RNA sequence: AAUAG
DNA sequence: ATTTTACTAACTGATAGCGGAACTTTGGGACACCCACAGGTTACGCGAAAATGGC
DNA sequence: GCCATTTTCGCGGCTATTTTTTTACTCCCAAAGTTCCGCTATCAGTTAGTAAAAT
């Protein structure tokens, strides 16, 4: 990177000034090294503006350090750096790389942390169980209504489709009503929240 | 289902049609919001979406749209578990040697070439030229030349020879054998040789050169010129409890392998000096061996943690790999 | 088991058999031929597999009249 | 200064989480010397005569 | 004891070349050169020479047929390069291999199962 | 088949019983 | 989770005859695990018959054991027909007994 | 300790180890040894598919079982996949064939 | 690392 | 004559779009002179196989 | 050109249970892309009211 500034600083030096080469390349191989330090030493990139701010947060931490033999609690830092003290938690908490999957976990050294991860995003084999059970339940609910009823009900909430449907395209079945189609859903709910047809679906809420 | 595993050398289309993307930047996930950056190590254009029928946009949201790629932001409306299968490729800049194929004694790549390895590094490390095409010249392949032996001859004959060095050079070498012309020529000599050691040289070497022949592969393929990038969740960027992340070291050595192509690429866009080009070239060597087989070549590289980074060699082998942890032995449930 | 590894001989062939066995009793709807005497079905299936009800070429021959019917 | 000797108190392999239960295992604890540590032999390596 | 020694006897050295598919001072498994031999016996032609080698458990043990158990086993490295410049395929005809495919092994209960399999790629 | 009294069967892997066989008793181990 | 006691009659006739495999580290033959029908006790800790002990290397100064649960049909008669203790009476070894 | 099904593992897909995970006991290799010394493959089977890995082989044998079935219909590990993709990430080309 | 078998 | 229900219109919330200014973000520049680096390490041991050296 | 000697390379038991780590640091500015609050406007759903029908 500093090869890249430097050639960089050949590419526009002028030798009329009188100043030697190594005063005006200096400046630029500094610029090259540090932003490429800004750009590529961490696993999250950070833009330069807030590395800039973490840098300057660290030398005032160091200073205050120095000064009152304490570490610096939030609000004196915010204080100093003329910044809202919620805006110095964010900088705090947002300048700490990413620790790795092969550090040991307390006193060993043959664990690691990656062996701890759960997968989160995994569904229980209940939850699983449950659905199914949901479904059949909603299928044998819907085949003690008409026809017509269970049919506009399984278009307008999706079940058993790729797609749930509003009220104009279930219309589009045989009548395009939409007061019509709103009405025989209503009715419809209203006979399946009657307690005959309705205790099997209540013991999954 | 399947009745045999077949093994063999990756070809560079191989490699690109495993691939359903190639990954551009070593950026992995915005600081703040923390999804993941286009076209990177990350890419949901590239290796699918981070909610199961979703795209970043949050425009297509639902089975409804299922197997659309949004028009803003490319990600296919599909299942998350999709980013542990879904590969990705670099194109990478300069050839780079596979350490494998070239430090794991004995060297393929110098019993095929009939080179020693030390030569072959030579060569490699931008140290020794070496003949690809001699032409009409006293030339032969395979002979080193040094940078000024190279410019003396340069001036003698001109374009008459060609000279390289580097990976490029060993793809040459390798690319330019008539695989069947060798195996006839080392029988012939197998034919009338006495001695035991000469007869085992060549016996081994003829057994490499007929397997080459028989099995398809093709030798230049021990050279990389495009690098296979495993899917994101195989090496995961998870967040922790209080903000914290923990990730895997392959991040580190892909972002490390990114970053030297795309210097190299913007220093051959600037028409450096050769020497800051073989520099990189040479980083690049060392960043790609570093992520297949590290501590191999040298020094191993290390993390913040001050110990060495974990490759893909360590992810298979050894009492803790892959073999021996998770497939010949698990854990169970119904267990107590 | 002895009795039974004796009608059939070999332990994994039985195995087999009187998996087969219970899951016609468990998943199918085939009843015993001995009493249950409030038994698993693979305790079934190796008590008629000792007294000589089931072997190998008599479920064969049973699947090949239930293909027929 | 302060990393290094806080490393040094907490993440040593001799900066042992203390034994407490009994007054025994504390007594014991302290007075206990290990030829393993920074410096030292490891496990697998050590021999018969150590 | 006799079951480890026979599975260290298990490596030839071919001597005399004949007219088989076998180079001299080659290090093949025994059983293929028998079948050879049995072939090349019933198209009455000249049969192969060997001298059987005996190998220690790990040399045999990584100079396997199948290069799934083989790098399972130790030297990882080596075997997938070797097994990746020479093209190999496995048959996953042992217990280690079937093991970590998830497959049952062809051993025991498991047995007929493969039996069966073998028959249908005969047919 | 040591562990049964008869032939041994088919479809037996004899191979890992000679093994353990063998490595189980290993920590036991050291002219009229 | 409540714990009623229709669960412990369902508990029972659930593992009326269902065999259950007993392990015990290190395995150094097959005979570290066998399958056993389980009886349920009040307590804690497994409770292993005598005579098996030597089989697993077992004493009662500290040792644990592991318990796994055949799920599917064969494994079932696995354990019933291969796995049981009364079977596995004999060494593989020498074909001494093992009980003794 | 005792489990029948719980957390499982980021990248292998297998139970977690512990009690204070509420995790799995550990089938290692010589319980694998055992196990294919006494000829019981389908045991086996299910430790290795359908008890540790088989992300739909596992809730498949759960809704069997609650089903009252007791069958189980095996499928890959994925251990063997993050096996084959690292193979390929190394650049070798290893695959099935049919 | 320490501890139990 | 009264009660239940179907039809219709109005309210309201969600939502897609847009404006625009503040906010974050990226790329360029800096002219006394400065001109070859780490950088901890290791008391292993054993067997094989592979690479060097000897005449 | 084979016989011996030195140099790498890979290996060293299985199950459990207790527990995170820590150095190193410019600034400013102009230009560009993005976000966050507020407003608009449309559509669909919901709800209240009233007439139509039936008891
Ligand atoms: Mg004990
Ligand atoms: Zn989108």
């Amino acid at each position: 990177e500093g090869n890249i500034g430097l050639m960089k600083a050949v590419d526009k030096f002028e030798y009329r000034r009188g100043y030697k080469f190594s005063t005006y390349a200096t400046w630029w191989i500094r610029q090259a090294i540090t932003r490429s330090i800004a750009d590529q030493a961490r696993t999250i990139r950070i833009p330069v503006h807030m590395i800039e701010t973490i840098n300057k947060l660290n030398r005032i931490s160091r200073q205050m350090l120095q000064e009152m033999g304490r570490e610096p609690l939030p609000e004196e830092l915010a204080e100093r750096m003329q910044m809202p003290e919620d805006k110095i938690r964010k900088v705090l908490k947002i300048a700490k790389e990413p620790i790795s999957m092969e550090t040991p976990i307390g006193d060993d050294e043959d664990s690691h942390l990656g062996d701890f991860i759960e997968d989160t995003t995994l569904e229980l084999p209940l939850d699983s169980a449950t659905a199914t059970s949901l479904k059949a339940a909603t299928r044998d609910v819907l085949a003690g209504l008409t026809p017509r009823e269970a049919k506009v009900l399984r278009m307008r909430f999706g079940i058993d489709m790729n797609t749930d449907h509003t009220l104009e395209e279930v219309g589009k079945q045989f009548d395009v009503t939409r007061e019509r189609i709103r009405q025989i859903e209503a009715k419809a709910l209203r006979k399946l929240r009657h307690p005959s047809r309705s205790e099997v679906l209540r013991s999954f809420l | 289902e399947f009745d045999a595993i077949k093994i063999g050398l990756a070809s560079p289309d191989m490699i690109r049609s495993w691939s359903f993307g190639e990954v551009k930047k070593p950026e992995t996930i915005n600081y703040r919001t923390f999804k993941p950056e286009r076209d990177g190590l990350f890419c949901a254009r590239i290796f699918g979406p981070v909610k199961d029928y979703e795209c970043l946009c949050g425009k297509y949201k639902r089975l409804k749209h299922r197997g659309v790629i949004c028009e803003k932001c490319g990600v296919e409306v599909t299942q998350t578990k999709v980013r542990r299968d879904r590969m990705g490729h670099i194109e990478l800049a300069s050839p780079v040697a596979h350490i494998w194929f070239l430090k794991s004694l004995p060297s393929r790549i110098g019993l095929l070439m009939d080179m020693p390895l030390r030569d072959i590094e030579r060569v490699l490390y931008f140290e020794m030229y070496v003949v690809t095409e001699p032409g009409m010249t006293d030339l032969e392949r395979g002979q080193m030349l040094t940078e000024e032996e190279y410019l003396d001859r340069l001036e003698e004959w001109g374009d008459e020879f060609t000279a390289k060095m580097g990976a490029e050079a060993i793809k040459d070498l390798l690319a330019s054998m008539d695989l069947p012309a060798e195996a006839e020529q080392m029988r012939e000599e197998l034919d009338t040789t006495n001695s035991e050691t000469k007869r085992k040289k060549l016996t081994k070497r003829l057994k490499l050169v007929e397997a080459f022949v028989a099995s398809g592969n093709k030798p230049e393929w021990m050279i990389l010129t495009v690098l296979p990038v495993l899917p994101p969740d195989l090496r995961p960027l998870v967040p922790l409890d209080g903000g914290r992340f923990a990730t895997s070291d392959l991040n580190d050595l892909y972002r490390r392998v990114i970053n030297r192509n795309n210097r190299l690429k913007r220093l051959l866009e600037l028409a450096a000096p050769d020497i800051i080009v073989r520099n990189e070239k040479r980083m690049l060597q060392e960043s790609v061996d570093a992520l297949l087989d590290n501590g191999r070549r040298g020094r191993a590289i290390t993390g913040s943690n001050k110990r060495p980074l974990k490759s893909l060699a360590d992810m298979i082998k050894g009492k803790q790999g892959r073999f021996r942890q998770n497939l010949l032995g698990k854990r169970v449930d119904y267990s107590g | 088991v002895q009795d039974a590894v004796e009608k059939i001989g070999n332990r994994f062939d039985l195995v087999l058999v009187a998996a087969r066995r219970a899951r016609q009793m468990q998943s199918g709807g085939k009843d015993a031929l001995v009493p249950e005497e409030n038994d698993k079905p693979t305790v079934i299936a190796l008590r008629e597999i000792e007294e000589g009800l089931i072997t190998k070429d008599v479920l064969d021959a049973r699947e090949r009249q239930e293909q027929q019917e | 200064i302060s990393a290094a000797v806080k490393e040094f108190f907490g993440s040593s392999q001799l900066s042992q989480f203390m034994d407490q239960n009994n007054p025994l295992s504390e007594v014991t604890h302290k007075r206990r010397i290990s030829a393993l540590g920074p410096g030292g032999l490891t496990r697998e390596r050590a021999g018969f005569e150590v | 004891i006799e079951t480890i020694v026979r599975q260290m006897l298990r490596k030839c050295t071919i001597t005399f070349a004949g007219d088989s598919e076998f180079l001299p001072g080659e290090t093949v498994e025994y059983s293929q050169v028998k079948i050879a031999n049995r072939k090349l016996v019933e198209e009455g032609k000249e049969p192969a020479r060997f001298e059987r080698e005996l190998l220690g458990i790990t040399k045999a043990s990584l100079a396997t047929e199948s290069f799934i158990s083989a790098a399972s086993f130790q030297e990882t490295t080596r075997v997938l390069t070797e097994a990746a410049v020479s093209g190999k395929r496995d048959d996953l005809r042992g217990l280690k291999e079937n093991v970590i495919v998830g497959r049952l092994i062809p051993a025991g209960t498991g047995f007929a199962y493969h039996q069966d399999r073998q028959a249908k790629r005969a047919q | 088949d040591l562990a049964r009294g008869h032939l041994v069967n088919q479809g037996e892997a004899v191979g890992v019983i000679a093994a353990q066989s063998i490595g189980e008793p290993g920590t036991q181990l050291t002219i009229q | 989770e409540r714990e009623e006691a229709v669960v412990w009659d369902i508990l029972d006739e659930v593992i009326r005859e269902h065999p259950v495999l007993l392990n015990r580290a290190p395995t150094l033959h097959r005979l570290g695990i066998q399958a056993f029908e389980p009886v349920l006790i009040e307590g804690k800790a497994i409770q292993l018959h005598p005579l098996v002990c030597a089989a697993y290397n077992a004493d009662f100064d500290g040792d644990q054991m592991a318990v796994h649960v055949p799920l599917t049909l064969e494994a079932q008669l696995e354990a019933r027909t291969l796995m049981m203790s009364t079977n596995n009476i004999l060494s593989p070894a020498s074909g001494d007994p093992i009980i003794v | 300790h005792a489990r029948s099904t719980g957390s499982y593992s980021l990248v292998t897909q297998q139970p977690l180890g512990g009690k204070a995970q509420f995790g799995g006991q550990r089938f290692g290799e010589m319980e694998v040894w055992a196990l294919e010394a006494y000829g019981a493959a389908y045991t086996l089977q299910e430790m290795l598919t359908v008890k540790s890995d088989d992300v739909n082989g596992r809730t498949k044998m759960y809704k069997n079982i609650v089903d009252g079935n007791h069958a189980m219909e095996p499928g890959m590990p994925e251990s063997f996949n993050v096996l084959l993709k690292e193979i390929r990430s190394l650049g070798i080309n290893i695959e099935l064939e049919d």
